[PDB]
Order: structure tokens, then C-alpha cells, then sequence
């Protein structure tokens, strides 16, 4: 069952809409969905004030597909803590897309702001454009971050992707800036493009794979040699990779960084 | 920038990708194309000079995405994909039989093949044993007998001895506060015990692992690894069989073919002694793949390539059989 | 297509290209040995009136040897149309 | 010339902000670019000559002065203030804190004048809101 949200003009003061999720839409009529509360800065407003609503209701969230038929560049927390069903955004989203989600799937056809999939527990997020900082990160002060789910970004991402990661998987098909996998404990990060610096900084566990060039790396890592045609958590990666263990600035560190031999000769000692 | 993609969508999607960086400008794709859709630029010019153009041009109005050019290319520069899968994984498409492999159990990680490979397709690594495991002995300095003369520290060939030197003060009226031997660095040569003027020193006297990897996209099946290997761990099979013929008198030693050859077959030997004469253009066909780039590059046609066989199982399609047979000479 | 092009206004008339060319060297033993031709011969280019002058462009194989021999970029291989 | 722009405090910029940001001494303390004498020689300038600083984020005219606190090769120093903040990196990397230090900039000599404090702020085009 498809429920269509057609955005009216997005406001300059952003909207916060954590109630845009199949779990809230389940069991509500089209008229009840228009009355769902969202924030517009320091005022509470109705979903209907900023979106046209149409389609067919459904009683269970697993049978709901929300289609946002337009750009929602100034709408935060879409799909926050969703457990089932699907959201497709035919445009951009602001921060916190799918933050804390437990299941289901979110597809963003455009770009996403920072904290996409922050604290993710399960399900899937797919961003066809670029993402901001803190893809699949933890919250300020907490030492327990993302514990499951898959995040795929087809474009580029910025800093601290997988910050304090404790499970799940992050795939960046483009490039990243600095500190991917900062304080990582567990999980898998695959960067198909390049890294500027500090991959795996202060990591204690988990695996980071860089298929492109790492411009700079870290002296706290131990070089283990080359591995070929590697397989990590079911992902088959053909070719040769320089293998490093660290970050030994951390006590008892067991993290692994794989970097493609072809463009990382300057990183190997 | 320099790569070319010819694509056609529909019921069945077909996509031909050309990678300029892998192209050796041999001309075989242009020769095989049954509709003459490809124009290959001059071999010498594309290798020896700076050019903004791609090495080949594919006419979209003539190409029918048959895949013959992708199949023949000895350099993996042309790849035809049908519904996302490469023709090299589809048994319906004729495939040239070739290979290059290293037996990991036989290999001793000597790195000679890595150095010899003309395409830099090989990665050889090795984990050497730690220095301490290649020497055996015991060493001890009596710090009460030691007078801190510094002769052992100076003479030690590996800097294993360290003295904590200092300028004396009235609170610490000594020239040094400690002396230590780093047993992980010591090679048990016995120099320190022999130079000590007060006999303060007592001194008395793991297999190589690694990884071997051949990149299948860069490898051109030249056979340099197989020939150079001291233990016969590397095995190579070639796509074509043929012959090279050089006319030494026609050759004017411009060096174009030498620079063009992607398999390092051709060279200009240097005379060993003054007044000795050498072969103007030297070949070693053990490394040749009969690609034809050398002949194509030569402006005076002093070097020619004959191709006697293209290694495949019997070709079923008459169009493909006729195209492959046109490359034999 | 790519072909031989002269820039006589940049040329020193040094003769490096004339001598380096394997087609010219094959056709003229004097040229092969570093001299300008005295015997009548049909070669790709010669130094005439102090500058490089292309005489038989159809004999050029576009190898790039002449180009490496010129430090002032007065003889090139480029798109002629 | 491509250089690295560092920014921060000087005791003179401190004295000037506490005396008055509307005084000539604030322009003399903060609308400046400190450079090693070797860099001034490379550019062909002397102390007191003006320099046009251009980054990906903006542009500014400041007065060249010889650095009394030596710089590493290829680095320049503009004291914190609105002249420096025309050209440094605004982006916070999702931390709230901009990149005030170590930004690539292009520097060339100029005959244009340094703008005083009220004139520099007119580049933003404040529109009255009441
Ligand atoms: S067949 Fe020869 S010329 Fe054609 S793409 Fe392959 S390497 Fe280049
Ligand atoms: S795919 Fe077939 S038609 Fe197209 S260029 Fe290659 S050989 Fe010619
Ligand atoms: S040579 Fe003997 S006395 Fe001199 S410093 Fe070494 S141990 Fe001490
Ligand atoms: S034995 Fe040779 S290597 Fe060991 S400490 Fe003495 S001098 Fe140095
Ligand atoms: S066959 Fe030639 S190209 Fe292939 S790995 Fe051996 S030496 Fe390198
Ligand atoms: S030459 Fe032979 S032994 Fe030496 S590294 Fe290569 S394959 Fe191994
Ligand atoms: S064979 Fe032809 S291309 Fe090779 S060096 Fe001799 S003249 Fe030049
Ligand atoms: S010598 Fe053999 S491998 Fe080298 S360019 Fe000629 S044909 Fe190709
Ligand atoms: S084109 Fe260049 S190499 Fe040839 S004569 Fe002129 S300056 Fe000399
Ligand atoms: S490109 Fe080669 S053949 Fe043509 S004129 Fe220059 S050297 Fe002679
Ligand atoms: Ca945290
Ligand atoms: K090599
Ligand atoms: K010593
Ligand atoms: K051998
Ligand atoms: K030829
Ligand atoms: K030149």
C-alpha cells in the first residue's frame, strides 16, 4: 500500500518530522495522516500544513510504502526509529535520516545531511547522492554506537563515518574526507574511493577496506603484509591489499585496515 | 576523459567499455571489426608523444556491439558486457585460452618475477625472520667493573650498546649513570668483549613466508615470470603462436619498436669491449605474444609479425571464424 | 587524422629531425650519417632556406622520432584537420 | 603565490580590541599579514606594502609586516579579526567550530587600500530589519 506525500514549499526554518514513518502511518486514514504533528522550529504544526497527502491506508507497518514525491532538503529525522516498511524520498533530506531505525528500508534519491543512520540497529538505508558527516555514528558522549543494519552511499561522504561503530555495515561508493571508522569497535566499513587521512584512528576492532588511495595514514598501525582475494563478513573483494593491525595507541587493539596495493605503495613501510 | 563507452539499452542491454590506460595500440581490434567501426591512431605517436586523443575511436553509427574486439584484445582494454555480465564469463562467446599463475607451495618469495614483469602486474611480499632468531649467544656487562670508557659503544657494529652519558655536576660527580646491551640488536660478533680494557663484558657464541599475486587485468602473458623463476613456480600460456622477422639492414635504429613493445622482447645490446659489434635490433621470442604493435609502429617496415594460431576451442559461428582467420598470416 | 606539421617560424634549421628520421636515413646514406643530402633524393623533410620544409608527407609513419629530437617543438604530430 | 594562512592572537591585537575596534590602532594591529623576510623578497614587496589575499571563500586587502615570531616556510599569519575572517574556511565539519587556522590562500601585491572597520563591514550589505 503506497501513501504519497507531495511537499509544498519547504520553509527556511527546518521541519523535524520523526513521525514520518510506516509505524505511525499504520492504522491511520488519509485525513488522520494529515493531522500528524511535526515541528517547525519552536511551533508544533500539522503534516498537512507542509505536504499534500494521498493514497491507500494499511493496518500493519510492513505493508506501508511512504513516497515523498519531491525535495525535502529542510526536513530532519525522516524515518527515525522505524521498524518495518519502506520510505522512498524523490529528492534530498536534511539530518538524521533513519536515525535509530530497527528494520525496513529507506531510499534517498538525492543527498542526505549529517547523522544519516546515527545509532542504527537494523534494516537498510540507501543514499543515491552524497552524505554528510557522521554516517552511522554514535551520539555525543556515548561509547556505544551503530550495532546493526546496512548503509550504502552511492556518492561521497565527509568526516567520521562509522564513529564508535559496534556492528553492521557501511559502504561508500565514492570518496570520504578524514577519520572514517574513528573509535570503531566492530563492524565493516568499505570505501570504494579515496580517503584523505586518519582511517581507523583510535579503532579497537572491526574492519575497514579502502579500494582507492589513502593520502595519509597512521604510525600506530602494524604492517602485516599483503592478502589477496579477501572475504570479510561474506563480502568478496578481488585483488591484493596491504593489511594493517591497530590502532595500537589503544590498549588491546585488534582492528584491521585493508588498503588496495595499486594506489597505496606510499602507505606501506 | 580518454575512456570510451558505447552503449545500447532495451530488452537486452549491451555496453562496450574502452580503457585508454590499458591499450598498447596493437591495432588488432581495428583489424578484426567486421564493420570497420574502429580507427586506431598511429602506434609510435600514441606511445612516444603527448596526445589529447584516445588511442582508438569507435564509430557509434557502425558498431553493432558483437564483442569480437573485446575477445581478441590481448591487453584487457576492451570489455563487452551483456545485461551486466562480461563475455569472458559467457561460454557462447569464443574465448582465447591463456593463463599466468604462481604455485604458492613452490615459490620462495625471491621477487625476481616482480622485477622482471614488464607490466608491473606482480606483487611479491615476504616476512623475513627477526635478526635475533638468526644468531645465538649470551652477553652481560658487569656495571661495577665498567669505567664508562665508551670503547664498546663506539666499536659495536650495530649500535646495540647504549651508555647514559652526562656532564658531571657536584650532585652527580660521574660521566655516565648506566650502560645497557639491546639483546634484540646484538649479532654476537664479540668485538665489545675484546676491546674492553677492564674485562667487564662476558660474551659467548624460521622459514620465509609471503604472498604472490598476479593482477589479471595488467598481465599480458609474456612469460618473463616463467623464464626468470629459479624454482619453476610460475607457469604461463599464451593467446597466439607465430614468428617475428627482422631485416637488420632496413632498420635505422629509431628505437620506436623497442619503446612500443609491452613485453620487453626487443632491445639494443651494448658492445662488451671497444670495437665489438652487436646485433642492431635483438629479439627474444620466448617473451613475444605476436600482438603486432612493433610492426605497426615501424615506419620502414623492418620488423614483421606472422601469426599461425589463435588458441581457442573450435569456433561455431561462421562470422567469428572468418574474423579470427583473417588475423592469421 | 594525426599527421606531420612544421612550425618554420620556431625552427633553428639544426637538422636533428632530418637525420633522426628512419625513413630519411633508409633513403639517403648521407642523411643516415648526419649530413644534409647532396645526391638528389626524395625524403620526408629537409632544411631549406634555413628551416624545416616537408616534401613527401605520405612517406611518414607517425612514429614520433623527429618530435623527440626537436627541443623547440618546431616539428609535431597533431590533428591536421 | 600559493601559501598557508594561519590566524590567531597578538598582544597588539589584544591591546587594540580592548582600546577600541573603531580606532585606527585596530586597523594597524589586525588588517595585516605577517611574513618571513624571504617571502617578502620572493614577492618583491617591503614592509608597509599592501597584499591582496584570495581564498575559495572570499577576498581581503591587508598590510604586509615582517614576522617577529618566525613562520615555517610557506606560512603567513593574519591576526584574528574581520580581515582574517573574510578568507578563512567557514565549514564546521558538523562540530559548530569553523576552520580558522591553516587555509590555502593566493597572495599578490596590490596598490588598493586597506579598508577601515566600518567600510569593510559594508561588503556584507546589512539591510535594516525594523
Ligand atoms: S586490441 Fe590492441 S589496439 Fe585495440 S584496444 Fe586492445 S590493445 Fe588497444
Ligand atoms: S563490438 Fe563488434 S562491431 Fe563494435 S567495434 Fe567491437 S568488433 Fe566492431
Ligand atoms: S668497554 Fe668495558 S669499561 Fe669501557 S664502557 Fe664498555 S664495558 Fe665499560
Ligand atoms: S657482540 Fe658485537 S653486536 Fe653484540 S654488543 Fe658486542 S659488539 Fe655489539
Ligand atoms: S606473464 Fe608477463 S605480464 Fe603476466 S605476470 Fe608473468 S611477467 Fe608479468
Ligand atoms: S621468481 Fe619464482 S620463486 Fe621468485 S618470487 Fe617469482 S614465482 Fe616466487
Ligand atoms: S625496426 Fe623499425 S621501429 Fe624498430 S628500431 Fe628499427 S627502424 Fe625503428
Ligand atoms: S615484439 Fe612481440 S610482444 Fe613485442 S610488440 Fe612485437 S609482437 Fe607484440
Ligand atoms: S624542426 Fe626542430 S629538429 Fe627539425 S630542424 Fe627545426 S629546430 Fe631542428
Ligand atoms: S614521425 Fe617518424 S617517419 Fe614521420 S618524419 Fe618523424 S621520424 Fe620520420
Ligand atoms: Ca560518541
Ligand atoms: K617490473
Ligand atoms: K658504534
Ligand atoms: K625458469
Ligand atoms: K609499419
Ligand atoms: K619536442
Amino acid at each position: 500500500s503506497e501513501i504519497i506525500l507531495t511537499p509544498k514549499e519547504q520553509p527556511e526554518v527546518p521541519l523535524e518530522a520523526p513521525n514520518i514513518k510506516p509505524d505511525v502511518f499504520a492504522g491511520k486514514s488519509i485525513e488522520e495522516i494529515k493531522n500528524i504533528q511535526i515541528m517547525h522550529g519552536n511551533e508544533v504544526v500539522k503534516l498537512g500544513d507542509f505536504f499534500e497527502v494521498s493514497g491507500e491506508p494499511a493496518d500493519a507497518p510492513e505493508d506501508i510504502k511512504i513516497i515523498i514525491d519531491g525535495d525535502v532538503y529542510n526536513t530532519k529525522r525522516i524515518g527515525q526509529e522505524m521498524t518495518a516498511g519502506e520510505i522512498i524520498v524523490r529528492g534530498n533530506v536534511n539530518m538524521y535520516v533513519g536515525a535509530g531505525m530497527k528494520g525496513g528500508k529507506i531510499t534517498v534519491e538525492g543527498n542526505a545531511g549529517s547523522w544519516a543512520g546515527q545509532d542504527m540497529r537494523g534494516g537498510e538505508i540507501e543514499i543515491l547522492g552524497d552524505a554528510g558527516d557522521y554516517v552511522g555514528s554514535s551520539y555525543r558522549g556515548d561509547w556505544r554506537g551503530m550495532s546493526g543494519g546496512t548503509i550504502t552511499v552511492h556518492g561521497n561522504a565527509d568526516n567520521e563515518i562509522g564513529e564508535y561503530m559496534n556492528g553492521g555495515k557501511i559502504i561508500i561508493k565514492g570518496d570520504v574526507n578524514i577519520m572514517p571508522g574513528i573509535h570503531m569497535n566492530n563492524g565493516l566499513i568499505i570505501i570504494e574511493g579515496n580517503v584523505v587521512a586518519r582511517a581507523g584512528g583510535e579503532m579497537a576492532g572491526g574492519t575497514i577496506v579502502v579500494k582507492g588511495m589513502m593520502q595519509e595514514f597512521l604510525a600506530g598501525f602494524k604492517y602485516l603484509g599483503v592478502e589477496k582475494d579477501i572475504e570479510v563478513d561474506g563480502e568478496e573483494l578481488p585483488g591484493a591489499f596491504y593489511k594493517f593491525e591497530g590502532d595500537h595507541a589503544i590498549k588491546g587493539a585488534k582492528g584491521i585496515v585493508y588498503a588496495a596495493v595499486g594506489c597505496n605503495g606510499h602507505i606501506a613501510p | 576523459g580518454k575512456n570510451i563507452t558505447v552503449e545500447r539499452t532495451g530488452e537486452e542491454n549491451r555496453r562496450l567499455i574502452f580503457q585508454d590506460c590499458l591499450c598498447a595500440v596493437c591495432g588488432l581490434c581495428g583489424e578484426i571489426c567486421p564493420v570497420s567501426a574502429i580507427e586506431v591512431n598511429p602506434t609510435g605517436a600514441m606511445v612516444r608523444t603527448e596526445q589529447e586523443k584516445s588511442k582508438i575511436a569507435i564509430d557509434e553509427n557502425k558498431c553493432v556491439l558483437c564483442g569480437m574486439c573485446s575477445s581478441i584484445c590481448p591487453f584487457q582494454a576492451l570489455d563487452l558486457q551483456i545485461d551486466g555480465t562480461s563475455i569472458k564469463e559467457l561460454a557462447e562467446y569464443p574465448k582465447i585460452i591463456k593463463s599466468a599463475e604462481i604455485d604458492d607451495e613452490t615459490c620462495i618469495q625471491c621477487k625476481a618475477c616482480e622485477t622482471a614483469c614488464p607490466q608491473d602486474a606482480i606483487t611479491i611480499t615476504r616476512e623475513l625472520p627477526e635478526r635475533k632468531d638468526l644468531v645465538t649467544g649470551e652477553i652481560e656487562i658487569d656495571k661495577d667493573t665498567c669505567i664508562y670508557c665508551g670503547m664498546c659503544e663506539e666499536m659495536c657494529p650495530v649500535d646495540a650498546i647504549e651508555i647514559d652519558h652526562q656532564t658531571p655536576s657536584s650532585a652527580s660527580p660521574v660521566v655516565a649513570t648506566d650502560i645497557r646491551v639491546d639483546e634484540d640488536k646484538c649479532v654476537h660478533c664479540g668485538i665489545c668483549k675484546r676491546i674492553c680494557p677492564v674485562d667487564a663484558i662476558m660474551q659467548v657464541c624460521p622459514e620465509v613466508t609471503g604472498t604472490s599475486y598476479i593482477d589479471p587485468e595488467l598481465c599480458v602473458n609474456c612469460g618473463w615470470c616463467q623464464e626468470i623463476c629459479p624454482v619453476d613456480a610460475a607457469t604461463v600460456t599464451k593467446p597466439f603462436e607465430g614468428e617475428l622477422i627482422i631485416d637488420q639492414d632496413t632498420c635505422q635504429a629509431c628505437e620506436t619498436c623497442v619503446m612500443v613493445c609491452p613485453c620487453n622482447v626487443l632491445s639494443f645490446p651494448k658492445p662488451e669491449k671497444p670495437g665489438e659489434k652487436t646485433t642492431k635490433l635483438h629479439k627474444d621470442e620466448r617473451f613475444c605474444i605476436y600482438c603486432g604493435a612493433c610492426e605497426r609502429s615501424c615506419p620502414v617496415t623492418a620488423i614483421t609479425v606472422k601469426r599461425n594460431r589463435i588458441n581457442t576451442t573450435p569456433i561455431r559461428s561462421k562470422a567469428w571464424k572468418n574474423a579470427f582467420d583473417s588475423l592469421l598470416k | 587524422a594525426i599527421g606531420l606539421k612544421a612550425y618554420p617560424e620556431l625552427c633553428h634549421g639544426c637538422g636533428n629531425c632530418v637525420i633522426a628520421c628512419p625513413v630519411n636515413a633508409l633513403r639517403s646514406p648521407e642523411v643516415a650519417g648526419g649530413k644534409g643530402p647532396t645526391d638528389d633524393v626524395e625524403i620526408i623533410m629537409i632544411v631549406e632556406d634555413g628551416v624545416v620544409n616537408i616534401k613527401n608527407p605520405d612517406l611518414c609513419g607517425k612514429c614520433g622520432t623527429c618530435v623527440e629530437s626537436c627541443p623547440v617543438d618546431a616539428i609535431r604530430l597533431e590533428e591536421l584537420e | 603565490m600559493r601559501v598557508i594562512l594561519n590566524t590567531g592572537r597578538t598582544i597588539w591585537q589584544g591591546q587594540a580590541i580592548e582600546s577600541g575596534k573603531d580606532l585606527k590602532m585596530y586597523v594597524d594591529a589586525a588588517a595585516i599579514i605577517q611574513m618571513n623576510p624571504e617571502m617578502m623578497k620572493q614577492l618583491g614587496i617591503a614592509e608597509g606594502d599592501n597584499v591582496k589575499v584570495i581564498s575559495e571563500y572570499g577576498d581581503v586587502v591587508v598590510k604586509a609586516v615582517e614576522a617577529k615570531e618566525p613562520l615555517p616556510e610557506g606560512m603567513v599569519y593574519i591576526p584574528m579579526g574581520p580581515w582574517a575572517n573574510r578568507v578563512i574556511r567557514p565549514y564546521t565539519d558538523s562540530t559548530a567550530t569553523p576552520s580558522f587556522k591553516n587555509i590555502p590562500v593566493e597572495i599578490i601585491p596590490t596598490d588598493e587600500e586597506v579598508l577601515d572597520m566600518p567600510t569593510l563591514m559594508k561588503v556584507y550589505g546589512k539591510v535594516g530589519q525594523i
